[PDB]
């Protein structure tokens, strides 16, 4: 059972500028007083990061199904702990495994599991009538859970889930990415006293976890905790007041950065190579300060964005059944040789029936046989 | 003016030889990045590159 | 019923060569429409790569598909679908110089694109694919043409001074006093 | 798996196992152990408890798992999640006789 | 092989080794007694005959 929200006042998506944010340690190695260069998935500096927020009095509570593109930077400003989980997946329909990270006010649970997700899930909060406190009697995320291959129910705890009014006090920044079946989460919590968009400052996001989920992720959404008390009218689809929190989503891209490790081993400053010519010069010279002059600078500014394939248009499937499914092979001394031309070497047809004890390829990587065209093809057959 | 012409010729010849030297395999299967990266995945292409 | 080492094994050896001649045996890929004059990753008959494709004129004998230059990098390719020759060029070029007063003074900079006319700077630099912060230094009101190339980010000054930051072709740049970078012909 | 496919458990391989079921990276530090399991996983009349994916839209990423059982559209028409002509159940069963 | 001495370094809980500019490991956390030890070469240049 799960309820879909009906009261919505929606605006076009808002944008802001992410400046010198989203830098994380790329390894578990201690380096002190060193200017280290790296390349990885990073949030480009001064990027148009998308803004979402839940505030009441205009009854927005925004939480769409955003896309996941080989890494995401998430950053939430909150005081009452409204933004309290994430859902990741490829379709979020129970036809595929999906990841669920939820802090249900007592435990943080991570499940990789076939979930029949709601359409607008919310984790819920409720100002109880039998006792003057906050605790929640509603957990509206998923309707079913089958074939469930991961679990990180943590030790119990208690948190100030109350609704505080005033100025933000916590900025929590997360970097998610999915590499080789490993979901890497880097985290940083900092106290801030600002009611604006992203603050001024450099962060040093530390590695939190390296979960082995081994799934395909292309979309996500955030799980927001509904406020609900005795001062709001209507039913569950109308009787709820929004939170007072905000988050920002970026999009990591492959970029080369310079990083500075101080004497104590922490990252304090960085340069986004291929941002502007000045950063390009800092990056080519491998320093944070450039003296007066003119510098020849290397080529990092342009990066590719699309791929083109241009193959001959041939439709005749290649005679796999004549060399492999041959009634009779040749003696090894009079080994048969067959010319092969005008083919489409799909070779997935052989998966159905043919199993090969040895399949060794020389001069070619086997993985690249799908991305090649072969000129002078001869099949030498024998027993 | 053989001296000045010799200077200019030396510089141009050095640059042209530097361009010509890109045809050497240096032990790799080919002297072209594209051929290496197409025939082999990064698995085996890292050593050649 | 004899041992596994004595059991019969059927063997086939598929011999071929790659990326050296016209190809008729293709993989199970689906082609894509041709995008010319753009930094793009291409894959012609299995020869992958990245660069800029343009049209040209070359006489290719029927047994030739690829063409190679002095450096041995492939430079001309015959498109298998539409029989024509396309030239591959790098989608960037050297010749970008960054002029700056030293940090601890300011973060303003100027960019000298060498041996390019100021009308054709964006196509040469591919400013369409560049970041927004690189595009402001690609075209504007401070664009100045010189014998060395096009200078962007510094206003041209008819006055002459001593050389502070040499640029080339008798042009020197400096940091005036609002604060900005100036470019002027040197005073001998 | 079956014996003939044990060679596929290695970096930079291709086949049913190395494309649709279990993929290894080439930045792969670690190692692979395989031993014959006849008369332990094979019973008279054929053991069909072990399955393998036969059709997939695209190859797997390294250390990626795919337990979905959605019907694979091989041809042009969508068959709408029911087995039929030109649609196959992607999972097939190993027949392990002793 | 080298010379082990004691030193002061702030190692975050997910860090065990430390590397210098030359990339050779220079600081190691002793697994048994949780402390940081610095490795130095057990010789030095500067001997003239
Ligand atoms: C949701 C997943 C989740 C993660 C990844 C998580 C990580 C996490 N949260 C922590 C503290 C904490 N974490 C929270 C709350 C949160 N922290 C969050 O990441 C989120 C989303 C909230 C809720 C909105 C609070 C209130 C503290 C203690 C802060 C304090 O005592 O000052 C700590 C430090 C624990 C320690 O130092 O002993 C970790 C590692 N906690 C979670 O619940
Ligand atoms: C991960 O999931 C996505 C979405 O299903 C897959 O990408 C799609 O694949 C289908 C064909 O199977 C295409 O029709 C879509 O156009 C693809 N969408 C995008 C954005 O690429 C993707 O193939 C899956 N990844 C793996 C390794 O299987
Ligand atoms: C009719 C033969 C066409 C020859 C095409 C030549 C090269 C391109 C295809 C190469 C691989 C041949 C099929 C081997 C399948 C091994 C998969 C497996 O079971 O592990
Ligand atoms: C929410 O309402 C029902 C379930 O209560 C669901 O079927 C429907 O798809 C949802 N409405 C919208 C607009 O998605
Ligand atoms: C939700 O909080 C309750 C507190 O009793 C806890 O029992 C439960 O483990 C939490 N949810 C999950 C899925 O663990
Ligand atoms: C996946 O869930 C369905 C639901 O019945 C079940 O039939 C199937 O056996 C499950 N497969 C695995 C690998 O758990
Ligand atoms: C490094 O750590 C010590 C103790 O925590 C502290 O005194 C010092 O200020 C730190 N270094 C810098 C530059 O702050
Ligand atoms: C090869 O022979 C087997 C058994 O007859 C058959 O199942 C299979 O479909 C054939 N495959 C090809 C490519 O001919
Ligand atoms: C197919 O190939 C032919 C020549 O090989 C070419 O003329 C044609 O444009 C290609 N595309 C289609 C749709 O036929
Ligand atoms: C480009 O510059 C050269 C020399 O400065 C000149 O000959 C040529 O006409 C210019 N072309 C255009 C379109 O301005
Ligand atoms: C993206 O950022 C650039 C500045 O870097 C800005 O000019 C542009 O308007 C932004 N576009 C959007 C859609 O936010
Ligand atoms: C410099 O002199 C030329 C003509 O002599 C004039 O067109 C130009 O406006 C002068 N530069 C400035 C900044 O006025
Ligand atoms: C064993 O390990 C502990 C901590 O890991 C350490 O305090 C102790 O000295 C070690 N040796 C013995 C004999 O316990």
């Amino acid at each position: 059972q799960c309820v879909n929200l009906t009261t919505r006042t929606q605006l076009p998506p808002a944008y802001t500028n992410s400046f010198t944010r989203g830098v994380y340690y790329p390894d578990k190695v201690f380096r002190s007083s060193v200017l280290h260069s790296t390349q990885d998935l990073f949030l480009p500096f001064f990027s148009n990061v998308t803004w979402f927020h839940a505030i009441h009095v205009t009854k927005r509570f925004d939480n769409p199904v955003l896309p996941f593109n080989d890494g995401v930077y998430f950053a939430s400003t909150e005081k009452s702990n409204i933004i309290r989980g994430w859902i990741f997946g490829t379709t979020l329909d129970s036809k595929t495994q999906s990841l669920l990270i939820v802090n249900n006010a007592t435990n943080v649970v991570i499940k990789v599991c076939e979930f029949q997700f709601c359409n607008d899930p919310f984790l819920g909060v409720y100002y109880h009538k039998n006792n003057k406190s906050w605790m929640e009697s509603e957990f509206r995320v998923y309707s079913s859970a089958n074939n469930c291959t991961f679990e990180y129910v943590s030790q119990p705890f208690l948190m100030d889930l109350e609704g505080k009014q005033g100025n933000f006090k916590n900025l929590r920044e997360f970097v998610f990415k999915n590499i080789d079946g490993y979901f890497k989460i880097y985290s940083k919590h900092t106290p801030i006293n600002l009611v604006r968009d992203l603050p001024q400052g450099f962060s040093a996001l530390e590695p939190l976890v390296d979960l082995p989920i081994g799934i395909n992720i292309t979309r996500f959404q955030t799980l927001l905790a509904l406020h609900r008390s005795y001062l709001t009218p209507g039913d569950s689809s109308s009787g709820w007041t929004a939170g007072a929190a905000a988050y920002y989503v970026g999009y990591l891209q492959p970029r080369t950065f310079l990083l500075k490790y101080n004497e104590n081993g922490t990252i304090t400053d960085a340069v986004d190579c291929a941002l502007d010519p000045l950063s390009e010069t800092k990056c080519t010279l491998k320093s944070f300060t450039v003296e007066k002059g003119i510098y020849q600078t290397s080529n990092f500014r342009v990066q590719p964005t699309e791929s083109i394939v241009r193959f001959p248009n041939i439709t005749n499937l290649c005679p796999f059944g004549e060399v492999f499914n041959a009634t009779r092979f040749a003696s090894v001394y009079a080994w048969n040789r067959k010319r092969i031309s005008n083919c489409v070497a799909d070779y997935s047809v052989l998966y159905n029936s043919a199993s090969f004890s040895t399949f060794k390829c020389y001069g070619v990587s086997p993985t690249k046989l799908n991305d090649l065209c072969f000129t002078n093809v001869y099949a030498d057959s024998f027993v | 003016l053989g001296k000045l012409q010799d200077v200019v010729n030396q510089n141009a010849q050095a640059l042209n030889t530097l361009v010509k030297q890109l045809s050497s395999n240096f032990g790799a299967i080919s002297s072209v990045l594209n051929d290496i990266l197409s025939r082999l995945d990064k698995c085996e292409a890292e050593v050649q590159i | 019923t004899n041992g596994v080492g004595y059991q019969p094994y059927r063997v086939v050896v598929l011999s071929f060569e790659l990326l050296h001649a016209p190809a008729t045996v293709c993989g199970p890929k689906k082609s894509t429409n041709l995008v010319k004059n753009k930094c793009v990753n291409f894959n012609f008959n299995g020869l992958t790569g990245t660069g800029v494709l343009t049209e040209s004129n070359k006489k290719f004998l029927p047994f030739q598909q690829f063409g190679r230059d002095i450096a041995d990098t492939t430079d001309a390719v015959r498109d298998p679908q539409t029989l024509e020759i396309l030239d591959i060029t790098p989608c960037s070029f050297g010749g970008v110089s960054v002029i700056t007063p030293g940090t601890n003074t300011s973060n303003q900079v100027a960019v000298l694109y060498q041996d390019v006319n100021c009308t054709e700077v964006p196509v040469a630099i591919h400013a369409d694919q560049l970041t927004p912060t690189w595009r402001v230094y690609s075209t504007g009101s401070n664009v100045f043409q010189t014998r060395a190339g096009c200078l962007i980010g510094a206003e041209h000054v008819n006055n002459s001074y001593e050389c502070d930051i040499p640029i080339g072709a008798g042009i020197c740049a400096s940091y005036q006093t609002s604060q900005s970078i100036i470019a002027y012909t040197m005073s001998l | 798996i079956r014996g003939d496919e044990v060679r596929q458990i290695a970096p930079g391989q291709t086949g049913k196992i190395a494309d649709y079921n279990y993929k290894l990276p080439c930045d792969f530090t670690g190692c692979v152990i395989a031993w014959n399991s006849n008369n332990l996983d094979s019973k008279v009349g054929g053991n069909y408890n072990y399955l393998y994916r036969l059709f997939r839209k695209s190859n797997l990423k390294p250390f990626e798992r795919d337990i979905s059982t959605e019907i694979y559209q091989a041809g042009s028409t969508p068959c709408n999640g029911v087995e039929g002509f030109n649609c196959y159940f992607p999972l097939q069963s190993y027949g392990f006789q002793p």
